[PDB]
């Protein structure tokens, strides 16, 4: 699923300016 | 057409009303901007309670002042660390900006001063945490509860943009939840005065807009963008661009293509393949009907909102708060002591503060 994928990518955390 | 007489004569007055009100807000900002204020409070007129946050070059924590017992949100930055950093100029700006603003969604600076060491901001507490933990715990939220959201992120740059300020770091992170279950924005270390073009690469990834990805010039219309990806991700549960590395995040941005949730209206994905709109050209808030295209969008059309800038509408989430300092809704952090040197760092650098 989309939700998985979004699991795999490793950034479900909170996410810090580039 | 679309609207009769009745409903026609109502939002254009609803539109007048609001320029009226943009052009008093700007020139109150005006003066404030002109003309700041500083070194409104001391260190040892507080307790610290507990760390709510850390960086790099600071931390915020959980105050009490002393003499009226409230509770605040105190930003703690290192002046070292800020100059080693790079940070003078964006730090010196989100301090100028948050006293300058006023707005019911915009977070209230109270008090800011400076030691030897350290600068010091202090922000009403706002008590039910970020957004982020809130979507991450329940999952996603339903259309409706992210409307009262999203209506206000749209109200709050309405306003920012009057004052030329653009925004460029909205994400669930950036946004607090206070007692009524409304929305604090409180950091501006990335907002900019901007009347025309600007340049910096800046933001997160997940909500860069394509023109800043591609290294253009651009406007305040990168901030819609961002709320085409804020609505998806709170309607969603998870941002519509995204992969193992920012630069496959890059790729799908400006590819132009965007898939939704089958459970999405049609309404919701017809207004964020406008704000998800890769092309400036056709891009909603960036046209020349400006905001009222995304007012009168057709999945606002429930929104009244005056009730929500008046707050008279009832939240459809009011975080858990067991009492004024409430902290449940925050990380919890090691406690690192406050050392405060007996030799002036940076004070050139720092003078505006
Ligand atoms: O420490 S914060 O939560 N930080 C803001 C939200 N988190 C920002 C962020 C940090 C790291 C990565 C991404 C976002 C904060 C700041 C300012 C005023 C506050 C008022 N009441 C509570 C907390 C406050």
């Amino acid at each position: 699923t989309t939700y998985a994928d979004f699991i795999a990518s490793g950034r479900t955390g909170r996410r810090s300016a580039i | 057409g679309h609207m009769g007489n009745a409903a026609a004569a109502k939002k254009g007055s609803e539109q007048e009303s609001v320029k009226e009100f943009l052009a008093k807000a700007k020139e109150e900002f005006l003066k404030k901007w002109e003309s700041p204020s500083q070194n409104t409070a001391q260190l040892d007129h507080f307790d610290r309670i507990k760390t709510l946050g850390t960086g790099s070059f600071g931390r915020v924590m959980l105050v009490k002042h002393k003499e009226t017992g409230n509770h605040y949100a105190m930003k703690i930055l290192d002046k070292q660390k800020v100059v080693k950093l790079k940070q003078i100029e964006h730090t010196l700006n989100e301090k100028r900006i948050l006293q300058a603003v006023n707005f019911p969604f915009l977070v209230k600076l109270e008090f800011s001063f400076k030691d030897n060491s350290n600068l010091y901001m202090v922000m009403e507490y706002v008590p039910g945490g970020e957004m982020f933990s809130h979507l991450r715990r329940i999952g996603r939220f339903s259309e409706p509860h992210a409307r009262f959201y999203a209506a206000q992120i749209v109200l709050t740059f309405e306003y920012l943009h009057s004052l030329d300020l653009i925004y460029r770091d909205l994400k669930p992170e950036n946004l607090l939840i206070d007692q009524q279950g409304y929305i604090q924005v409180t950091d501006f270390g990335f907002a900019k005065r901007v009347k025309g073009r600007t340049w910096t690469l800046c933001g997160t990834p997940e909500y860069l807009a394509p023109e800043i990805i591609l290294s253009k010039g651009y406007n305040k219309a990168v901030d819609w963008w961002a709320l085409g990806v804020l609505i998806y991700e709170m309607a969603a549960g998870y941002p519509p661009f995204f992969a193992d590395q920012p630069i496959q995040i890059y790729e799908k941005i400006v590819s132009g293509k965007v898939r939704f949730p089958s459970h999405f209206s049609s309404d919701l994905k017809d207004l964020l393949r406008n704000l998800l709109q890769v092309d400036l050209t056709k891009r909603f808030g960036n046209l020349k009907n400006g905001v009222n295209d995304i007012k009168n969008h057709k999945w606002f059309a429930t929104t009244d909102w005056i009730a929500i800038y008046q707050r008279k509408v009832e939240a459809p989430f009011i975080p858990k708060f067991k009492g004024p300092g409430d902290t449940s809704n925050f990380d919890d952090y090691e406690e690192e002591e406050i050392r405060v040197s007996i030799n002036e760092k940076c004070g050139k650098e720092f003078t505006e503060f």
